[PDB]
């Protein structure tokens, strides 16, 4: 009989940007 | 064999008894009998917000079985929960549980139909640690499998309707969040189920209002459970003061002191008092634990009545003649006649022990458990409402009309009569600079929960931007901060009771005012992870100074009223005309003259002796130099804050000097005395 | 709505209706061992009866 | 091809115009929340069209979609207010013109959302002034033409003829006022049997 | 063996034929060679939208391979291509991505320099997790690898610009789209395959039509593949034809109802009539197994025709010499004129059908998934199928659509260039509607601009372009976004006068250039758009002069108060203004009968049969016409004169939907009858 | 939904003294020292004022039993 072996398990995550105008 | 070792007859424990009695809930039981014996797409599956007797659906379903209200297809079936855990056990060598969960489809294909499964939870079918998706998903996709699913909402966008491979197998049985009323008739039958557990009689007022102030209040839990969890909290709360007396602790301290004061003095009298105390003791003592008995033999009686019931269900089920009546008609009229006259001589004689549920028993519960005052009104409230008003105009002199604003504006809270389709207090606060508007929001919260800074302080002088509403709400899903949540949603979906503060409110960029109108319509709030956040529980109180220039122009020789629609024009030049009506009330300051600056001198100066009596030092000062700080601090252009400069300059600075020369020596009296221009702090 | 009928071909309701009022006046009788409720007993169980052999 | 609803309903505030907007929305649309309202008060401003619409960005209302089309986007079975159309642009009049000719409408997006199975309601206060002054011991449809009339003067004709129907609304006198005030007096009778008084 | 897991030997496939014989393409073929044999550096990529067979160029590469035609460094390797969503997919943990992938650099260290490899999506092989290039950096440096891309410039730019290993360890290799007659050249190679696939045999000339509809037609497809889909699709089409049939089906029903019907009735006339049938069905039917043994010896001709090319190409690899002559001289005329024998007899026999596909079937798959230029010699009957009157307008822009298909003048300018003027309501959207209708696709699949509003600098920044960094970017301009997103559509400017004169100046940028660069960077072309320009300002002129005044010297007078009003340059520039008078009353009268005729439509859609008095149209006409802004006031008044007491009085449960509704004059309205 | 919430709260200033008091007489069990009242005083309001991250009576804790 074998043994439930531990895993590694890469995750990953995001990010938003941002733009921003001008008034004149 | 393994279906007698790894799955649960729910129809033994409604055969046994043990099981809740399900009421309400019939047309949807009839619908999953309807979608049972339907060919294609036979299994049906329960979808709906957890807490909502999707498993008692089930048990009602056996109910009818095993009292035999199901078609006749359906009598003497088999309805057998199989454990999960059961399976994964034991199984240590290789393909055990393959091995295991085979056999126990083999003895399904056996029963032939006769054998109904229900595992709820359903995505651990779908892998239970090739584990049992791929196993089952053949008499899934078969239909020798005639299983009932039951699983919350999430599960059934995620792990459900994405495998369309398993769409044609199942059925939409959506169960609704339940109303009001039929929670009351759960309520009613479950009453008569938990006053067993719990030893008590439980009011049907309370009921009810267990029901409304249960909706009314939370919004975390639902229907029926939160007002099923509020009656059994609130039983055992009787059942615990029940339990110990407090009288008994008055005296039993009091006979103890006497005691220890008699045998330190080995005149005397104190063994007469003792004695005559302890007697009291005794006798209060007795009597409880007579009042015990009497609820010993009541609620032993009232379960004898109870189990005469089950007992009388299991006649009606085998069909005995003579015990059928005799059951009946001896057993019946007679327990519930001396059950009765139990409860009347408990009316005769509980004293201290009101075993009876009242509502305000529940409100105190539900104030305890979400934190607004709900419980009723003990009188320090009431002499709080004075002090209200009264320490409104402690920390804050002046300004008159706020001070009434927010005082009627927490009275309509408190006596119920506040609006629960909006938040309570939805104020706007305006007027000149530095005139105590942050302080009457700190004044409320050291009212309300006795702490200067226990209040949400949103500052809008952050939100000039977009994104801004990112920062205070939260995040969308998949991106940086998600996980961590806002801080709007944070300290509100904690604590439904605080004072939201949005300082100065004009700075921040238009937009936000969007999330404003959900807030001063609503009260519920759309943050960014999918949910929302009750607000009907607070107060908003916004600050700005928009109409400086105006107020301190015109609030002489002009009335309260058309400054304050004056200012309000203002403020629709401002804002959104969609946000300002809707708002309790904008109101107006003004600034000060003399005599509110005196006060603010004499309130500083106390804090200010408060601050030196740690350092050591204790001041008694001159009345001239009253005189001199009010002519120094203070201009109406400016307010208040010239004061706080004034008092620290031409105090604080030669007195600062002065300590730290080691000079003035902790023991006298600082009278600080005044020259013709400055203060001169003297040692006597 | 094929299954919702075919449970109401695996009904009826006034066979419910007459058999708690027939077990209950056999309660009643059953106790009384003046009684007329032999009678009301008969009537009522031929009934039950008629209609169940139309059933 | 033209949207159900067209309509401009004059007369003073208060009087249940928001009110008639939501009964609208409970038997037509047969539920509250079928309404999106838009104020063209804070449209005086020449970004009228883009923030309410959508627009070229670098703005805020894009990644919400827009203030109006792009909630009916979200919103495609709904009742349409606007509010202080007297608060009016060049871009307010010929956004409303395909509107009312079309229902489809083109936002900056390029993803035209058709109206016509919404209700589009506009309110004003230009002849509110005589509504609040001659509504006693005048009649109702003279009372409309001569305020029509008014509109024409405010506006431009070919703009106001493509709408159903231009009504007006009274002051309310005396017994709605009666009975607004007994409806709120009778659910705060209602809290207060929520707490038990009489 | 991950090769065998995760590789496909095209040098295998080719060498069993399974490969297409592709054409041309030589130069980019032999650059790709160049970059294949260098030193270091020695990994191509391609550069070229997808569909245009870079896949295939390789595998052309890879046939020339088997052909031998290589220099010295080549003869004897073996070509293998490779995904990276083969290797992605299989992420579960931290590094399995990554064995798979270190195996298969040790599989290409194990051939020891003898394979060349194929990689496609590139630009996926940046984003999977560091994560791929890296590891792929030492082979792709160090001359152990010969990687060969296959991407997109846009995702060269997006992504290949990033990691500076990523880029010098390729090299690029452009790749063009294929041009009209090299496609045609192609499908002449590609035609032998498609009919050894399809049984059937495939016009040439519908070859050529169905490249020319592929260029027309399609916007988003290009070749050689949207011709492929339409050759395969037309040909699987017509052998669904052939391997039917109808008549057959519908003789057989027949024959099997009056089978019962005659078993029923056991007068008769019914054996007769059964015999008959019957009779006629075996006809069909041996007519139809004759036509199906006609194309399986067609069919198996021409297969031995094609296994006759492979070897003779083989005889021209291996070199045998008397097989050359015999195989080219004895067997390709004889076949190829017996081949044609059978086409002209299946011409003959295919009756019920064809198996030659021609350009209509070409025109069923196209406009599913030709009249153009005689409709265009009546396009002014077309332009007044709608619109009446205003002929010389009709005239002249029927004149330019001439000059434009015909092509003319600069191709460079643009299409339409028209302003308009007189007074509006007559019909000049509803021209420029069918205008675009009848001329291209529809009424209002164009764009309509308010040019009344622009009036400042600002205003021209909307409707140009916001310079980026500024308030209005991220979808170009009012006009960018409108023509970008419409290829072929008609640009309307109204109120041309109220604009301040500097927006003229990218109206003169249009009419010189034809692109014109926006704010965002990118030119939209409008060359293939018609800008239409209107007015009302010489609309009093017209309506005090157009009586027994002419066309031409009115709207020379019209076009000296243009002069007055507008740039010299600008009228240099326009093609024509025409005049746009009003018409008369009767006519406008007609188009409100048009009205009546979409009223009666959408009555009839209800379902009412609705007649009418010709004096209550006159009525009508006279209710709402005015002079001053044409019959759009008509048009509206009569739609709310007609639709409230008519709906009303449907509505007041009066109305039948059958009975005769003649719509009767009042003293000055219109009630309608039920008779 | 298979618990209850019990919000233990953040400890005042005066409960939090009542607390140290007690343990006050578990430190002068350990580190062999005394301690006097005004550090009692001292410590609650030195860590209600200055610190801001660790939070009572934790953090009054850190002073006396450093
Ligand atoms: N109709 C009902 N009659 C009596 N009690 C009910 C009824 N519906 C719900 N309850 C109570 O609410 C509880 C909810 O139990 P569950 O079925 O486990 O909750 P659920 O709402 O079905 O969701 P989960 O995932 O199973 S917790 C029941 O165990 C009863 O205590
Ligand atoms: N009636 C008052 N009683 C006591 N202190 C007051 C009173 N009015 C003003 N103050 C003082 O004024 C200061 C007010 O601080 P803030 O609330 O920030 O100022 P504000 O006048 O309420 O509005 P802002 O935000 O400063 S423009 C405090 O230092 C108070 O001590
Ligand atoms: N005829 C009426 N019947 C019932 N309620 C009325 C009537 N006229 C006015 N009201 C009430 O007057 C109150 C004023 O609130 P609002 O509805 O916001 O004002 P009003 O209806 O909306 O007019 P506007 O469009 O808001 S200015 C509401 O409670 C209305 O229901
Ligand atoms: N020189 C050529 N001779 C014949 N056909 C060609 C030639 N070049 C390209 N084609 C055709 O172009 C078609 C496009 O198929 P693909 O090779 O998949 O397209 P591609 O150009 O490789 O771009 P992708 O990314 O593979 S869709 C092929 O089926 C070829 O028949």
């Amino acid at each position: 009989a074998a043994a439930a072996a531990a895993a590694a398990a890469a995750a990953a995550a995001a990010a938003a940007a941002a733009a921003a105008a001008a008034a004149a | 064999q393994a279906l007698k070792k790894y799955t649960i007859d729910l129809t033994e424990r409604a055969e046994q008894g043990k099981l809740d009695p399900v009421i309400g809930r019939d047309e949807e039981i009839r619908r999953t009998i309807q979608v049972l014996q339907r060919r294609t797409k036979n299994n049906p599956v329960l979808i709906g917000e957890p807490g909502v007797g999707k498993t008692a659906i089930v048990e009602g379903l056996a109910q009818r079985i095993i009292n035999g209200e199901v078609p006749e297809g359906l009598k003497g079936r088999r309805v057998l929960a199989l454990d999960m855990g059961a399976l994964v056990a034991g199984a240590k060598y290789r393909g055990e549980f393959e091995e295991r969960l085979k056999g126990v489809l083999n003895d399904l294909a056996k029963q032939e139909g006769n054998v109904i499964l229900f595992i709820d939870a359903l995505h651990t079918m779908v892998g239970a640690g090739m584990d049992a998706g791929n196993m089952l998903k053949p008499a899934l996709a078969r239909g020798e499998l005639h299983c009932v699913g039951a699983t919350t909402l999430d599960e059934y966008r995620q792990y459900i309707e994405k495998d369309a491979a398993l769409e044609r197998r199942f059925q939409k049985v959506f169960v609704a969040e339940p109303s009001v009323e039929d929670t009351i008739a759960i309520l009613r039958g479950l009453k008569e189920r938990y006053e067993l557990h719990h030893h008590v009689q439980i009011t049907d007022p309370a009921i009810v209002a267990a029901a409304t102030l249960s909706h009314r209040y939370i919004a975390d839990r639902q229907l029926p459970d939160k007002a099923i969890d509020l009656i059994d909290e609130a039983a055992s709360s009787i059942r615990m003061q029940i339990d110990s007396p407090e009288e008994l602790d008055r005296l039993d301290r009091r006979i103890i002191q006497l005691k220890l004061e008699q045998q330190a003095l080995m005149l005397d009298m104190l063994n007469e008092e003792l004695s005559d105390k302890e007697r009291q003791y005794s006798e209060l003592e007795e009597e409880w634990k007579a009042e015990k008995a009497s609820l010993s033999g009541t609620q032993t009686i009232k379960a004898e009545l109870e189990q005469a019931k089950i007992a009388i269900e299991q006649a009606r089920r085998v069909g005995d003649l003579a015990r059928m009546s005799e059951l009946q008609y001896g057993k019946i009229p007679e327990l519930e006649k001396q059950l009765e006259a139990a409860t009347q001589l408990e009316g005769k004689t509980m004293r201290l022990l009101r075993n009876k549920v009242t509502d305000a028993e529940i409100a105190e519960v539900l104030a305890r458990w979400t934190g607004i005052p709900v419980s009723r009104m003990m009188e320090s409230e009431r002499e709080k409402l004075l002090r209200m008003e009264q320490e409104l105009h402690h920390r804050v002199i002046g300004q008159n009309e706020a001070v009434d604003a927010v005082s009627n504006a927490i009275r309509r809270s408190r006596a119920g009569l506040a609006d629960p389709n909006r938040p309570i207090g939805s104020f706007l606060f305006l007027g000149p600079t530095g005139v105590g508007k942050t302080e009457l929001c700190k004044a409320l919260a050291n009212f309300m929960f006795d702490s200067d800074e226990a209040m949400v302080r949103i500052d809008m002088s952050e939100f000039m931007e977009k994104h801004s509403v990112s920062r205070l709400v939260g995040a969308p899903p998949g991106y940086v901060g998600y996980e961590e949540g806002g801080y709007l949603t944070e300290a509100v979906r904690r604590r439904p009771y605080s004072v939201i503060l949005l300082d100065a409110v004009e700075k921040a960029h238009p937009d936000v005012f969007n999330i404003l109108l959900q807030v001063l319509d609503d009260g519920r709030l759309t943050d960014g992870q999918g949910r929302t956040v009750d607000f009907r529980n607070t107060v908003v109180i916004m600050t700005s100074n928009l109409g400086s220039d105006l107020i301190q122009e015109r609030f002489g020789e002009l009335d309260y009223a058309h400054m304050k629609e004056l200012v309000l024009g203002v403020v629709s030049h401002n804002f959104r005309p969609e946000f300002i009506n809707r708002i309790d009330e904008v109101v107006v300051f003004h600034p000060l003259g003399e005599q509110h600056i005196a006060s603010i001198a004499q309130i500083q100066l106390k804090r200010l002796y408060k601050r030196l009596e740690e350092r050591g030092y204790e001041i008694h000062i001159s009345d001239e130099a009253l005189k001199l700080l009010s002519e120094n601090g203070y201009d109406p252009v400016y307010g208040a804050r010239p004061l706080k400069r004034a008092i620290q300059q031409q105090i604080e600075n030669p007195l600062a000097q002065q300590i730290l020369s080691g000079e003035l020596v902790p023991g006298k009296v600082i009278r600080l005395e005044v020259n013709e221009d400055r203060i001169v702090a003297v040692q006597h």
